[PDB]
């Protein structure tokens, strides 16, 4: 009261020092039980991947891919992602999502790379050096590699001109280095581009099979279809709290309400654009939101020269939360006092508090 | 196994007045006793709308459809900017199961039908992008209304029991949204889809404009009555 | 060959304004703990010129 009226000494009276409100306890976020998740077993644990320059493409959209479970998953040996860092993943998205698929040797796994040049990098599949999403490689020796010599797996060696990026080169054209025209039968200066593979079971480190997809994200205009799930957590009730419920983020107690929703609204305001009811998206049932309480504060004092004692009240605040105890507490139609005795009494009115009612000194 | 029929089926192509139909729920928030103005696309109010009793028409901003349907004769829709596979085309079927939704570049023939004993208006499918499966849409009047806005493809639908002989009613009713779809296509044109039989169907289309209305929510959320503002004197 | 000169690569987070840290730790890039171990997802934070 000195700090406000700027001054040492203070007559009788009632004086507005600050204000009070009840800050929030924890947070909460809702989102449904989610579901549709993208068909990644399909591509991973597939029977069998296709020749390296017959690499096999899947489209991925409108689902939910869960990253967490490959971030942690430790079966894959290589895994380097250059457009984000993959623990952001699961948040910030694109609209679509293209998975190449094909089997490569131990020691061309270099090859496929942002930025790289080789055998395969240059003559089966080429990746622009501006290529946002990320290389998942791992060892399939026990599978892929044949006892016989697996001679199914062939790659391309001999072309004119390099690969274009996000081409796909499966001819089998007779690559003429020479001069010398060839009628469809291999001589001199003609030789077949495909080569087959030879994995075998023991082979060595660097020649085994290995399978690799790459995971390469865009996002054209039309609105984004796949990334990770939406976590949500439990819901409180009768406590001021913040709250996300479906992207509608405020602050307020949620209690139950008997409002009907028809069945297609989400949420509903009365008037002057202020939301009042939701639907949470898991239980679907209506519940009620109250902006939780504040009011200014007030000190009654009857003057420094006669005592240094003051009461305190509250203004359209319910006696339930002032903390704290100090002395008896008595709650009036213009909010909750402390510091005074209520009497029985009736005398004339000295310091106006409001409702019919005010104080004076005797105590106060 | 589509080719062109002998005779010209030619719908007269009639006029009839809109009267107070064709107003639908915004947006999903509830009020509950209220007035409410609102600027959007809507059929303005006692306008001419053509009655055919099958050519190409415009899509314009928004499309308005009404059928006094029979029996279920119509079919679905066929949308798309220049109706071939060099461009995007959508397909929307309510056979006697479902509902299939399909974003593809069809080659359809002149006079599509979809002809009983599936689907065979379509010489090739190529590069199909999105499907959907759903639940069926269906002496009955039945309402549509087709907007294409920022890439979301919005349907809105009611059905109604009639026993009015041939026109509209002098009647008021909202429509629910029904469906929503995050496609980007930029339609221009569209289609009607017969189930025709080797052996006439009447139905109304009216185009939507920019305008405000004000609407009028009971105690429950549904809208009992509408006002069109760019009116007569007493409207406004 | 000049490779007296280092440069910071990675940190936790980012530095504050008018902040010089000298401390230099191995970095965990991967969900695996390094526990003081250079190796797989392990790479020092300090590149030299
Ligand atoms: C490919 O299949 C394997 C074998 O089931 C998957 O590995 C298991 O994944 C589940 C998923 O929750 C885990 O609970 C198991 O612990 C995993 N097993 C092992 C031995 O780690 C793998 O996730 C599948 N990959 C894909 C992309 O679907
Ligand atoms: C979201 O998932 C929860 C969890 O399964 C569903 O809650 C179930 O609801 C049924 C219907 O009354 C109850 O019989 C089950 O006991 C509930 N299970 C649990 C674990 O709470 C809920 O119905 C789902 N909601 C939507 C909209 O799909
Ligand atoms: C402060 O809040 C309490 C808690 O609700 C109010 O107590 C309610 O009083 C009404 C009227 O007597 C009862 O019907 C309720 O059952 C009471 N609630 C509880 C939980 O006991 C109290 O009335 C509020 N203060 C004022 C001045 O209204
Ligand atoms: C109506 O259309 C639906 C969807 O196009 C048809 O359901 C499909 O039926 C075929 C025939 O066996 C199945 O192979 C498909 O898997 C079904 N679709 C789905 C999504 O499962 C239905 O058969 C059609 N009914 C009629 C009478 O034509
Ligand atoms: C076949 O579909 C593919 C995508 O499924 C189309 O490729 C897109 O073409 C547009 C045209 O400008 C590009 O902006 C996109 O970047 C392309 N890739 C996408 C969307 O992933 C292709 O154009 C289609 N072919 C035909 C003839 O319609
Ligand atoms: C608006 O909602 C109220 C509340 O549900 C409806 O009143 C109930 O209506 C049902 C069926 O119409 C009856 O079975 C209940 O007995 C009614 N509750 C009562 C009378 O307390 C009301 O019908 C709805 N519609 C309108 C126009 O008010
Ligand atoms: C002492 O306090 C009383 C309290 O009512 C006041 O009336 C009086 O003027 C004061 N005397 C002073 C400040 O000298
Ligand atoms: C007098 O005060 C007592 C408090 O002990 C209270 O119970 C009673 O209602 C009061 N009576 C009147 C008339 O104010
Ligand atoms: C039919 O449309 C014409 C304009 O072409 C209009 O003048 C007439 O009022 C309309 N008839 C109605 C709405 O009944
Ligand atoms: C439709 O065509 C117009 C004309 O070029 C173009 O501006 C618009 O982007 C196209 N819309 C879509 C969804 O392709």
């Amino acid at each position: 009261t000195k700090c406000t009226l700027k001054s040492f000494t203070v007559e009788k009276g009632i004086y507005q020092t600050s204000n009070f409100r009840v800050q929030p306890t924890e947070s909460i976020v809702r989102f449904p039980n989610i579901t549709n998740l993208c068909p990644f077993g399909e591509v991973f644990n597939a029977t069998r991947f296709a020749s390296v320059y017959a690499w096999n493409r899947k489209r991925i959209s409108n689902c939910v891919a869960d990253y967490s479970v490959l971030y942690n998953s430790a079966s894959f040996s290589t895994f380097k992602c250059y457009g984000v860092s993959p623990t952001k993943l699961n948040d910030l998205c694109f609209t679509n999502v293209y998975a190449d698929s094909f089997v490569i040797r131990g020691d061309e796994v270099r090859q496929i790379a942002p930025g790289q040049t080789g055998k395969i990098a240059d003559y089966n599949y080429k990746l622009p050096d501006d290529f946002t999403g990320c290389v998942i490689a791992w060892n399939s020796n026990n599978l892929d590699s044949k006892v016989g010599g697996n001679y199914n797996y062939r790659y391309r060696l001999f072309r004119k001109s390099n690969l274009k990026p996000f081409e796909r080169d499966i001819s089998t054209e007779i690559y003429q280095a020479g001069s010398k025209p060839c009628n469809g039968v291999e001589g001199f200066n003609c030789y077949f581009p495909l080569q087959s593979y030879g994995f075998q079971p023991t082979n060595g480190v660097g020649y085994q099979p290995y399978r690799v997809v790459v995971l390469s994200f865009e996002l054209l205009h039309a609105p984004a279809t796949v990334c990770g799930p939406k976590k949500s957590t439990n819901l409180v009730k009768n406590k001021c709290v913040n709250f996300n419920f479906n992207g509608l983020t405020g602050t307020g107690v949620l209690t139950e309400s008997n409002k009907k929703f028809l069945p297609f609204q989400q949420f509903g305001r009365d008037i002057a654009d202020t939301t009042d009811a939701v639907r949470d998206p898991q239980t679907l049932e209506i519940l009620d939101i109250t902006p939780c309480s504040f009011g200014g504060v007030s000190v009654i004092t009857p003057g420094t020269n006669t005592s240094n004692q003051v009461a305190v009240l509250y203004q359209g605040v319910n006696c339930t939360e002032v903390p704290s105890t100090g002395s008896n507490v008595f709650q009036t139609r213009a909010g909750c006092l402390i510091g005074a005795e209520h009497v029985n009494n009736s005398y004339e009115c000295d310091i106006p508090i409001g409702a019919g009612i005010c104080a004076s000194y005797q105590s106060i | 196994q589509c080719v062109n029929l002998r005779t010209r089926t030619q719908l007269p192509p009639a006029y009839t007045n809109s009267f107070t139909r064709g107003v639908y729920y915004p947006d999903k928030v509830f009020r509950s006793s209220v007035l409410h103005s609102t600027q959007d696309l809507f059929l303005p109010f006692f306008s001419n709308v053509t009655w055919f009793h099958n050519p190409v028409l415009p899509f314009n901003d928004g499309v308005y459809f009404a059928s006094t349907e029979k029996s279920n004769i119509i079919r679905g829709w066929i949308f798309g900017t220049t109706l071939d596979s060099k461009t995007q085309s959508l397909l929307i079927v309510n056979n006697a199961t479902n509902v299939v939704i399909k974003v593809c570049e069809f080659q359809f023939c002149n006079d599509p039908f979809l002809d009983v004993y599936e689907s065979g208006v379509y010489s090739s499918a190529n590069n199909c992008t999105f499907e959907y499966v759903s639940q069926p849409f269906l002496k009955n009047l039945r309402e549509f209304v087709f907007k294409n806005i920022d890439g979301y493809f919005k349907i809105y639908s009611k059905h109604t029991p009639i026993n009015l002989v041939r026109d509209l009613p002098q009647g008021f009713s909202a429509l629910e949204p029904l469906v929503d779809l995050p496609i980007g296509i930029n339609i221009t044109r569209f289609q009607t889809l017969l189930a025709l039989h080797r052996s006439a169907a009447a139905y109304y289309v009216g185009y939507l404009q920019p305008r405000t209305f004000l609407l009028k929510y009971n105690e429950n959320g549904t809208i009992t009555d509408a006002v069109d503002c760019a009116l007569d004197p007493l409207s406004e």
